[PDB]
RNA sequence: GGUUCUCCCCGAAAGCUAUUUAGGUAGCGCCUCGUGAAUUCAUCUCCGGGGGUAGAGCACUGUUUCGGCAAGGGGGUCAUCCCGACUUACCAACCCGAUGCAAACUGCGAAUACCGGAGAAUGUUAUCACGGGAGACACACGGCGGGUGCUAACGUCCGUCGUGAAGAGGGAAACAACCCAGACCGCCAGCUAAGGUCCCAAAGUCAUGGUUAAGUGGGAAACGAUGUGGGAAGGCCCAGACAGCCAGGAUGUUGGCUUAGAAGCAGCCAUCAUUUAAAGAAAGCGUAAUAGCUCACUGGUCGAGUCGGCCUGCGCGGAAGA
RNA sequence: CGAUGUCGGCUCAUCACAUCCUGGGGCUGAAGUAGGUCCCAAGGGUAUGGCUGUUCGCCAUUUAAAGUGGUACGCGAGCUGGGUUUAGAACGUCGUGAGACAGUUCGGUCCCUAUCUGCCGUGGGCGCUGGAGAACUGAGGGGGGCUGCUCCUAGUACGAGA
RNA sequence: UGCUGAAAGCAUCUAAGCACGAAACUUGCCCCGAGAUGAGUUCUCCCUGACCCUUUAAGGGUCCUGAAGGAACGUUGAAGA
């Protein structure tokens, strides 16, 4: 793994503490600990976390690559937010934040609500799309996927999470 | 599965030379379809003064003359079928106990080897099931004699009821697949057909060249040979002409003389669009006495399925040798019984069908390309890219061929959808 | 999604993966080009 | 159908022929008992033989593919086959070269079997003849050689061997025919064969090296696959190696063919040429040619492996039954 | 062959899933209603009649649906005899005849007191470590498991309309 | 159908992790159910007298006392062969 051959650079504002196989991080965005590793060691002495195979399992290189990507993700999480630009368009499709509960009136007979988990914040400057901020990109990706799985983008409308003027491939069936 | 006797070895084509009643009998279209299927005969022998035998449909001396070739191949050509629930027709079916490859198989083999369309392939394989059914369902006698009739007791049904029921299950599953093919084809017809379709079908003497005609006339040509390819079989496709545009016809394969009627029952997949057609046009030269049984059969079919009140316009056949003169406008009455100057090679001339297709639709002025200085931005070049037809004749001031043509509903929608800022029309 | 026993690369955008124990193709261009079980 | 007490010794056959015969019987082969004979009989070595099986070969009998031009037709003007325009775009009948295929082909030809000699050693003379007494003539599986069948059958019919029949004991869970091995009797004895040593269930949680991660082991084929292990090579390369990417691509590259689209979805002349890292009358694709890559491509900050193919070990999917 | 009773129906069922309906998905020439195909799924449900003995088959009409197979082509010590399984008689055909028919027609005797296994219920003896009276915990086991129509959301989503 | 993600600097639902997902599975609902010999638990009630032979936790016989409770028997039941 040549991504595991590159340690992750840690700035002065991010504090890293290792407790055995458990990695705990500190930042301005928040304290977070999700991942504890199995066959990859971590240490640092020159402000760069190292990722190494322990023995000859022929897999700990790949696990060290995963650990490098995970630590890069949590460093960028504790300095900045991750996922924005969640758009879901439709006729009478509304969304307004209220605490950790968000409503999605998307053409259903019942109104539906999504309970946002701890460590996420959602804002919507306009009715049809919602912008998120989070320190865990796995959690914000699961939340954005759940909000996109409440109403799946059909090909005839052309919805989905798109950035600026980006086009979802639109089917042109039934053109009489 | 559907295994038959082995082929690929030379035999004769058995046909009675002198029936002394219909006569004519040129063999050219018959031998051309033998060529098209590729049925091979290295040496051709003719039976001089051979009247037909109504008793056994074959001669003993003729049979033992071909028997040297039968000792290699193992079959001969014996025609006819039409066996049904009487035991007399059971006797009629068993009457050809001799070594037989049927005319139905020899005719259907070309489309069977090279079947383009799917509905025609399903119908020709169920017709294959019918001609094995003629010798199987009506042919219970030989295994009844051989086996000793064990298994008939119990149910009151006939012998070999399991085999007949299994074949009936075959035709039920194939006809259900046919009905689902018909469902998806009618779904396609709902997508294509807009309230009318101007179709005919025309058959007769062979050697037409329908796909060569298609890629030659549609101004979109395919590299191909003059000999027959897998390009064949009757398909409804668009016809390029000088002036009208969208006409749709079948491209029918060359028709066989004098003994299709169960064969047109097999070919009812092609002939299904014949009945729903309003216009009825066909190309037959009237010098033939052999075609009189087929004329009577066509008239009986017309009396059966009705809709024969519209008179048929004439286009005459066998014009391919003379090419003697140009078309000339001669008017005696409104029926105009005049000759037809059709040529497959040169376009000139098709004037009577041009006159009919032009008299169907007229008023080619309603297109109006607006005269304004060119601007940049939205909604430009859409009317350029929309639709037009015909060819270009030299005119000034921008009266370019680009057309829209819709009925009264978009005649009403013309005043609603467009703001009409030009303020020229009132 | 086909369950054909011979899984092919139907187009250039098709990509094969091994998920759980089975092997399947995923296509980012044409949705009918994906299958299973080969 | 039944056929009644004991011990000891030997020990089959289910084949050939004939049969108003096919489930019976007669003769012979096989069994037992008794006389007689002889380096008689087996085995191994050496010696003398005949073969046409396996395999091969295509000269013959046939079959079969390709390449080498005519005596005459398919015929070429052919009522100019002109004793000269014929003599081709097929067989040049035949013949030559290469490649196959045969139970009823052999210009070749094994291993084995078989017959006959000489020699030792072993074998209760096993071998042969005659005489007394039978049984049997319904066979089965497995290996090998086949006919038939579908190179199906616990199918049928043969040759040969082994087993059961008529042979127990050990193993393969259970099992006549498979493997090991032929039980005179007794022992609370040792070694071993096939098979095995985690518990049932006796004996290695033995040692070394490797493989697989699927419960393979412990049901199954074509085919599909960056599963993984080994091997031998090839292309790129510190004239920066494979990735991903800001940016870059114009005047005959708008001549002809629904011409204010020929040019990217319909093909032929056609890329001579220019600011040839890059000039594209664009194929694979594409939304409404005017978003993008392989595009004949790269100055590139970016830096030690990368990409295909060949063979082989063990795996994965194809894989659904009451 | 020192007897394993032959179809169909009735009564009662049980299993496999190669799934008829209901359930969850993919793809679609899936705009919506409606379809086609493929994957997962056996929990439950899975017609009444006219015709002739029918399995079949035709048809009327219904239902969301009227599944395909195995269970001695399930089930005769559970039932039936409409048909072959007889003996009487007749027609057609064959046979100079007795007779025959993988043809037809009329008629034509179906026993069992349940020992064992198996089930459905129900008790007696003992055990449960002094003997009783009564409540329970729940290891196990069974039962149940279907679905139509109408209305609101809404004539909204979609569709040029219908 | 997915998120994050390397192996395989790109990608990827999976190998490490994680989140959805059906009348199928386990519970949920209703019955039998400690013969559940793995014979269970809780509350209550009742019995606290002697002598011989002893082949010994020993074990048998004699006199007295024989409780809590059960059984028997009659009257029977919308329980029952």
């Amino acid at each position: 793994s040549r991504v595991a051959k590159a340690p992750v650079v840690v700035p002065a504002g991010v504090d890293v503490k290792i407790n055995g196989q458990v990695i705990t991080i500190k930042g301005k965005n928040g304290e977070l600990t999700r991942t504890l590793n199995d066959a990859v060691e971590v240490k640092h002495a020159d402000n760069t976390l190292t990722f190494g195979p322990r023995d000859g399992y022929a897999d700990g290189w790949a696990q060290a690559g995963t650990a490098r990507a995970l630590l890069n993700s949590m460093v960028i999480g504790v300095t900045e937010g991750f996922t924005k630009k969640l758009q879901l368009v439709g006729v009478g499709y509304r969304a307004a934040v209220k605490g950790n509960v968000i409503n999605l009136s998307l053409g259903f007979s019942h109104p539906v609500d999504h309970q946002l988990p701890a460590g996420i914040t959602a804002e919507c400057p306009t009715q049809t799309e919602i912008v998120l901020k989070g320190a865990d990109k796995q959690v914000i990706g699961q939340v954005a996927a759940d909000l996109r799985a409440y109403r799946r983008p059909e090909p005839y409308k052309g919805k989905g999470v798109r950035y600026a003027d980006e086009v979802v491939r639109t089917k042109e069936a039934k053109k009489k | 599965m559907f295994d038959r006797y082995d082929a690929g070895e030379q035999a004769v084509l058995v046909h009675i030379y002198f029936t002394q009643d219909k006569d004519m009998e040129d063999l050219q279209e018959f031998e051309s379809l033998v060529s098209s299927a590729g049925v091979e005969a290295l040496q051709v022998i003719t039976g001089s003064r051979k009247a037909p035998h109504p008793k056994y449909f074959v001669g003993e001396g003729k049979a033992v003359e071909i028997a040297e070739a039968v000792k290699a191949t193992g079959a001969s050509v014996v025609l006819f079928d039409h066996a049904l629930s009487p035991a007399q027709e059971r006797n009629l079916e068993r009457l050809c106990e001799c070594r037989v490859i049927d005319r139905t198989g020899l005719i259907l083999d070309i489309f069977a080897q090279r079947a383009r369309t799917h509905e025609g392939k399903l119908q020709v394989e169920l017709a294959q099931l019918r001609h094995l059914a003629t010798r199987l369902v009506r042919g219970w006698t030989h295994l009844e004699r051989q086996k000793g009739g064990i298994g008939l007791r119990g149910p009151g049904e006939t012998q070999l009821e399991t085999d007949r029921r299994l074949l009936r299950n075959r035709i039920v599953q194939i006809q259900s697949r046919l009905e689902r093919v018909e469902k998806q084809r009618e779904q396609g017809r709902q997508s294509r057909i807009k309230a009318d379709v101007p179709t005919v079908s025309l058959v007769g003497y062979t050697n037409a060249g329908k796909s060569t005609l298609f890629n030659r006339i549609t101004e979109a040509r395919v590299y191909a040979a003059d000999q027959l390819f897998a390009t064949l079989d009757p398909t409804l496709r668009r016809i390029d002409v000088a002036d009208v545009g969208e006409t749709v016809l079948a491209d029918t394969v060359g028709f066989i003389r004098h003994l299709p009627h169960d064969l047109v029952a097999a070919f009812k997949a092609t002939l299904q669009e014949t009945r729903q057609a309003t216009l009825l046009l066909h190309v037959i030269d009237a010098a033939d006495v052999r075609v009189q049984e087929n004329i009577e059969a066509v008239n009986t079919v017309l009396e059966e399925i009705d809709a024969h009140e519209i008179p048929t316009l004439l286009v005459m056949n066998k014009i391919d040798m003379l090419e003697d003169f140009e078309p000339r406008i001669d008017r005696d009455e409104e029926n105009k019984p005049n000759r037809v100057w059709l040529s497959a090679q040169t376009g000139a001339g098709i004037p009577q069908l041009f006159q009919a297709l032009t008299e169907r639709l007229s008023g080619e002025v309603a297109q109006h390309t607006l005269r304004l200085p060119p601007q940049e931005g939205r909604l430009r070049s859409r009317f350029y890219q929309l639709q037009a037809i015909e060819k270009e004749w030299m005119e000034e001031d921008g009266s370019v061929s680009l057309q829209v043509r819709m009925p009264i509903v978009d005649w009403r929608r013309l005043c609603k959808q467009e703001p009409a800022l030009i303020d020229y029309l009132i | 999604m086909k369950v054909r026993a011979s899984v092919k690369k139907l187009c250039r955008n098709c990509k094969i993966v091994k998920r759980d124990g089975v092997i399947r193709v995923i296509c980012s261009a044409e949705p009918k080009h994906k299958q299973r079980q080969g």
